[PDB]
RNA sequence: AUCGAGAGG
DNA sequence: CTCTCTCTCGCTGACCTCTCGAT
DNA sequence: CAGCGAGAGAGAG
């Protein structure tokens, strides 16, 4: 259908990407303090929108809970430990 | 505390406003020549120090 | 500088001085054609080049999403839609002077107040 | 600083000026080679104004160098002093006129007294050292 | 070397959307460069967007 | 609703579909499958022919496309 | 970053993280912090190797 | 596809940034000494110096690129015909000229083509490479970086098993040929 | 034995 | 000439512990 | 990778 496209890094240099699909819709106040500060994208045109930010992370990083709230080196250590951690590898 | 958090965000915002004003002055080229360093180097050092002071 | 190659053999012309009437003419070695030189300067060398502060500005360059959009406008276009880039030339001494191109004038307007050249 | 010299911002500026290496390559905006058949009459109008200034008291090809005002302002060097250093290196092989420092545009013109002129221009930009300790590229003032 | 490259790139993008042009093949145009690079090469990582 | 734009919670479903078709080892399987289907036959065909020349004479050996059990 | 517009010298583009660890890093902030941590780990390993040789 | 040989072409701009007489010479893969770019262009058949500079430089106006080219143009003014430029190549006569043409088709820009009649495209690509070299020398554009993931390629299991299989298949093919050569009895 | 890989601090 | 740099071009070095899998 | 150990390679008296 062409709703989605595959981009290489060289093609990525020429494109402009938005993390959140809510960035594109028009934005014509009170805010909860706990929510992290987001800089306005302030960009007219985006060629593409990232499907979800969490996809840049790996499988082990996808395991890690709230790594955005965590410091990154601890995330790396936990990825290695998670490879080391015991688990039922398969049902068979 | 919420009050201290508002002061925190205000401090960060003031640092950002100062950084943007310095950047505008760089764009206007109405920036004093600093001996022994490129003018871009001076801009980078000033912005970096601004952010460091904001965090501290 | 203007570089001239002779038309007959398409090889570079070399400077030559006529002493009796004291003028410079370009003579080519691959073929005997000799001509009068319009420009006084044989060779120039810029230690500091502003050349390339704007490189490859096209009409299509006004459409690319990666390029930023500014509020300011040139007096000639009188249209705000513009593209501002920092100097393409990579130098130890580089000015963070914004160079803007708007499509309707197709004229480059430069943020710096000091220089209005070109 | 020398003993008994404190808060000598001025003297420290002069020391910095004396120690930093300064080259003709550093000060020159642009090197240009014109061919001017007549010593009295040049095609460039600014050079003609310099010629009419030179009413006091060879090769026709000439090298014209444009040097940056801001560099001269930062440096201890003056355009007359720069031309003097060029003359000292040339030992009257070549003759130099300097546009006045008061003039808004400053042209330094050198006529040999075109391969020789080109190689001499390169030799002059790279090899001419003016008011500077050799190995020091930069000096800054601090307390 | 091609003239009017934007129209050709528009057509190429429509073909890739159709799938007539393979989605893996990468087509990159830079206007300053005046350069269009097409890479059918294997082994380049791509992300879906 | 088919006209209305998506949200992030909707984007997770597209992520789901992508993961279902590709799997998490899609690259390994794709490279191997392309190697078996096409690369193997091309490799066999390149430099395939063996030619022995006698002065009197010439024997040629070529290779049909490769079949994988 | 591919999300950032060209020729941006703002601290958010250059990697200044306004948010605290409690509020959470943005994706761009997280990637830049990951770059920093990567340099930290590489430098740590190199420092250990160099200092072992130096001590010997 | 087929045999893959990595080929490295080196274009070098001799002389320091302050030094005079900057010359561009490119070394051929099979030739001990770098030959001037203009000599290579003459060997290619693009004989006029203006044509060579037009291949190298896409825009006629800029003086700096032409000025940098002028020392090389002087170097190539000594050899003004294709036959001599092909002749002065490598170490070892007419066989050298023919081997020079063979080296030009197989070793210079091997990816674009390996056969004759394609010299103009190769010369234009070579001039493009000189143009990029000059853009970096002029400091208008900064040097390309090695650590760019788009330039990096991540070879998977399949292609590596493919090259291993090519090597093994070549050994087996050779062995079959040895068996046939060994015996006419079968 | 060797080599290789991986992992721990 | 000619020792005197002086600008090239070779090479040799760079904490323990525990699996395992191949030879 | 650098230095130090050499050797070409002038070299500026
Ligand atoms: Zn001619
Ligand atoms: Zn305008």
């Amino acid at each position: 259908e062409g709703l989605v496209e595959y981009i290489d890094a060289e093609e990525e240099e020429s494109i402009l990407i938005a993390m959140q699909p809510e960035d594109l819709e028009p934005a014509e106040l009170d805010v909860d303090p706990a929510k992290r500060i987001r800089v306005s994208h302030h960009a007219t045109t985006f060629t593409h929108c990232e499907i979800h930010p969490s996809m840049i992370l790996g499988v082990a990083a996808s395991i890690i809970p709230f790594p955005d709230h965590n410091q990154s080196p601890r995330n790396t250590y936990q990825s290695a430990m998670g490879k080391q951690a015991m688990g039922v590898f398969l049902t068979n | 505390d919420g009050p201290t958090m508002r002061e925190i965000t205000e401090t960060i915002a003031e640092a950002k406003k100062k950084v943007l004003d310095v950047t505008k002055e760089a764009q206007a080229n109405l920036l004093t020549a600093k001996h022994g360093m490129t003018l871009r180097e001076s801009f980078e050092d000033n912005v970096v120090r601004f952010l460091n002071e904001a965090r501290d | 500088t203007t570089f001239r190659f002779c038309r007959d053999c398409n090889n570079m012309l070399y400077p030559r001085e006529d002493k009796e009437n004291n003028r410079l003419l370009f003579e080519c070695r691959t073929c005997s054609y000799v001509e009068e030189a319009g420009s006084p300067l044989v060779y120039r060398h810029e230690l500091i080049t502003n050349i390339g502060e704007t490189a490859g500005v096209v009409q299509d360059i006004g459409s690319d999403p990666t390029l930023p959009r500014s509020d300011r406008e040139c007096p000639k276009c009188h249209s705000r839609e513009n593209v501002f880039f920092q100097s393409q030339q990579r130098r130890k001494d580089t000015s963070m002077v914004l160079f803007f191109v708007c499509l309707s004038c197709s004229h480059i307007f430069t943020s710096d107040q000091k220089n209005k050249r070109t | 600083l020398e003993p008994g010299h404190a808060a000598d911002q001025e003297q420290a500026k002069l020391i910095r000026s004396a120690i930093e290496h300064t080259t003709l390559k550093s000060v020159t905006i642009a090197s240009e080679i014109y061919y001017d058949p007549d010593p009295r009459s040049t095609v460039i109008p600014e050079d003609e104004e310099i010629i009419q200034l030179h009413f006091s008291l060879q090769s026709p090809w000439l090298l014209r160098l444009e040097l940056d005002r801001a560099a001269m302002n930062d440096k201890d060097l003056t355009m007359g002093q720069v031309g003097e250093r060029i003359k000292q290196t040339f030992k009257n092989d070549l003759f130099v006129i300097w546009s006045e420092d008061n003039d808004e545009k400053l042209i330094i013109r050198c006529r040999v007294v075109d391969h020789m002129l080109k190689k001499i221009e390169n030799t002059m930009l790279e090899n001419i050292t003016l008011r500077g300790v050799e190995n020091i590229e930069r000096v800054v003032m601090m307390k | 070397v091609h003239r009017n490259p934007a129209r050709l790139m528009e057509t190429l993008r429509t073909l890739r959307r159709k799938g007539d042009i393979n989605p893996e093949v990468s087509m990159i145009r830079d206007i300053r460069e005046k350069e269009l690079k097409i890479f059918t090469d294997a082994g380049r990582v791509y992300r879906p967007l | 609703d088919e006209s209305a734009p998506i949200t992030a919670e909707d984007s997770w479903a597209v992520i789901s579909a992508f993961f279902r078709e590709k799997g998490l080892v899609s690259q390994q399987l794709d490279s191997f499958n392309q190697f078996v289907d096409y690369t193997l036959q091309d490799i066999i065909c390149e430099d395939s022919t063996l030619i022995l020349e006698q002065l009197a004479r010439k024997y040629e050996i070529s290779f049909g496309k490769i079949y994988v059990t | 970053l591919p999300h950032f517009s060209k020729d941006d010298y703002s601290p958010e583009s250059k990697g200044f993280v306004e948010n605290s660890y409690l509020r959470g890093l943005t994706p761009q902030e997280f990637f830049f912090h990951a770059m920093g941590g990567r340099e930290g780990l590489i430098d740590t390993a190199v420092k250990t190797a160099e200092t072992g040789y130096i001590q010997r | 596809k087929g045999s893959r040989f990595i080929s490295t072409l080196q274009v070098k701009l001799y002389g320091r940034e302050g030094s005079s007489a900057r010359t561009i010479k490119a070394t051929l893969p099979y030739i001990k000494q770098d030959i001037p770019i203009v000599i290579i262009f003459r060997a290619l058949g693009i004989i006029p110096d203006g044509e060579i500079l037009e291949h190298i430089c896409y825009d006629v106006n800029d003086w700096q690129m032409l000025e940098m080219l002028k020392p090389c143009v002087e170097d190539g003014f000594v050899i003004q015909d294709r036959e001599t430029a092909l002749d002065f190549i490598g170490r070892r006569k007419e066989k050298r000229i023919q081997y020079a043409k063979d080296i030009l088709q197989k070793e210079f820009l091997p990816h674009i083509t390996q056969l004759e009649g394609f010299e103009s495209r190769k010369a234009f690509f070579l001039g493009y490479m000189i143009n990029r070299l000059l853009l970096c020398a002029l400091d208008r554009k900064d040097q390309d970086d090695r650590d760019h993931f788009g330039k990096k390629r991540l070879d998977l299991a399949g292609p590596l098993l493919a090259q291993l299989f090519k090597t093994l298949f070549k050994k087996l093919t050779k062995d079959i040929f040895r068996y046939m050569q060994r015996t006419v009895e079968e």
